[PDB]
């Protein structure tokens, strides 16, 4: 989604349709502000989420002693130095796929041999 | 069923934003496709 | 128905288928017718037939009820079907002075019982 | 140490997983009803939405958590300034304690003495108690978003 606020109010924006020119706007319900929409998408639900998997990957991730290490060669820098964890999306369903974070290039690679990622 | 992505496009027949948010809740929560109500996880057994 | 158927277818065609448608043509018618028926678608548706037909199978699968798989010990016996194919699992039924109840189950004829 | 006010603050996510209008209200000590989070921030001094949202959600990117805050913003839309927020809090007693000057003066005291008594029970610490409430809403939503 990614929504905007009113400059002047800082209050949130409500969508208004410009019936005449068939176009979407964003009105402020505290002042007389109006701005045209960036995207046609107003609301996104998302039931089968993937946002949470690689959360809290601070560059300090290597400083956690609790995290386990592996000798897996990186797809980028080919470094056999990396820390690993499972999908941080705390759901029942969730697969046991592993996320490896490079102790040099910091690139996040997975063990998923069914699908190919970029997060 | 052939086409790569699986999509369903819906439209109604001033003020419509909230109306559609009700329609999507009805859709997910109240629309029964297959099966009998109260009957979940059906296992086959020999 | 027719318308538806027719338408649707127609528508378808447109778608893609165309081519186828164309063729138608041619064719026849027838185818248608057828367608119506179936338906046709597959047949118607292609080329879907495959997938659409294959997709049903995954659904068959998702319809069968988990199989409690369990071992059978060759030194444990049933009271009816007088056969050495029985499973067991122990629990702490009694206080810490007597320990281990051990429940049996004739994995073939279906009788269950305790050992103390 | 000191009297030990055993006032437990509950920050409630109304509506179930699959119910429309999932609002966030909070039960304040000595106040019968659960006030929608927004009004509390407004009564605190954090007046425009987004200034309020900044205290709750720390990542401007995270659309998922932000959509979850839109109902609250709608719930607190009625109250627009600090005063009207305190009156709304003051209306809901107590008992009620009838008189306009009286109820607005109350809400001041409750937020100072009974709301989040650790941190401070002093005066000018709205900023501290607002960011805390926002840290609480962040945690409430973080669990509801299955993270
Ligand atoms: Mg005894
Ligand atoms: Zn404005
Ligand atoms: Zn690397
Ligand atoms: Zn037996």
């Amino acid at each position: 989604t990614t929504f905007r606020f009113c400059r002047d109010c800082n209050n949130m924006l409500y969508p208004r349709e410009d019936k005449e020119n068939n176009r979407l706007l964003f009105e402020c319900r505290t002042c007389s502000y109006v701005e045209e929409a960036g995207s046609p998408l107003v609301y996104r639900h998302e039931l089968i989420t993937n946002i949470g998997e690689t959360a809290g990957v601070v560059q300090d991730i290597g400083s956690d002693p609790t995290l386990p290490r592996s000798d897996r060669e990186c797809p980028k820098c080919h470094s056999r130095e990396n820390v690993f964890f499972q999908s941080q999306q705390r759901r029942k369903d969730t697969s046991m796929v592993l996320f490896f974070v490079c102790l040099s290039c910091s690139h996040i690679f997975t063990s998923d041999q069914k699908n190919k990622r970029t997060q | 069923d052939n086409d790569e992505k699986l999509i369903i496009r819906c439209r109604v027949v001033a003020e419509e934003d909230h109306m559609l948010k009700k329609i999507e809740n009805t859709m997910l929560e109240n629309i029964t496709l297959r099966g009998v109500e109260n009957i979940e996880r059906v296992v086959m057994m020999k | 128905a027719y318308k538806a158927r027719y338408r649707i277818i127609y528508s378808n065609v447109i778608s893609k288928n165309n081519p186828d448608l164309k063729h138608k043509i041619a064719n026849g018618d027838i185818t248608p017718e057828f367608l119506a028926t179936c338906d046709a678608k597959d047949l118607a548706p292609a080329p879907l037939k495959q997938k659409i037909e294959e997709i049903a199978k995954q659904n068959l699968y998702n319809a069968q009820g988990a199989t409690i798989e369990r071992s059978v010990t060759d030194r444990f016996t049933c009271g009816k079907c007088k056969e050495k194919k029985v499973s067991y699992y122990q629990l702490q039924t009694r206080s810490a002075d007597e320990p281990l109840t051990t429940f049996c189950t004739c994995e073939a004829c279906g009788n269950r019982w305790k050992f103390s | 140490k000191g009297s030990r006010f055993i006032s437990t603050l509950q920050v409630k996510l109304y509506g179930r997983e699959g119910s429309s209008a999932r609002t966030i209200k909070a039960t304040l000590p000595y106040i019968k009803q659960d006030i929608p989070i927004v009004i509390i921030f407004r009564a605190l001094g954090i007046i425009p939405d987004g200034e309020i949202l900044e205290h709750i959600c720390y990542d401007v990117n995270d659309w998922q958590m932000l959509e979850m805050l839109k109902p609250c913003v709608e719930d607190g839309f009625v109250i627009q300034d600090r005063e009207t927020a305190l009156d709304f809090i003051g209306r809901r007693g107590t008992a009620l304690g009838i008189k306009k000057e009286k109820r607005i003066q109350y809400a001041k005291d409750i937020l100072q003495k009974e709301f989040l008594p650790h941190i401070t029970q002093l005066e000018g610490f709205e900023s501290r108690k607002a960011f805390f409430l926002g840290y609480m809403i962040n945690r409430l939503l973080l669990c509801a978003l299955d993270r």
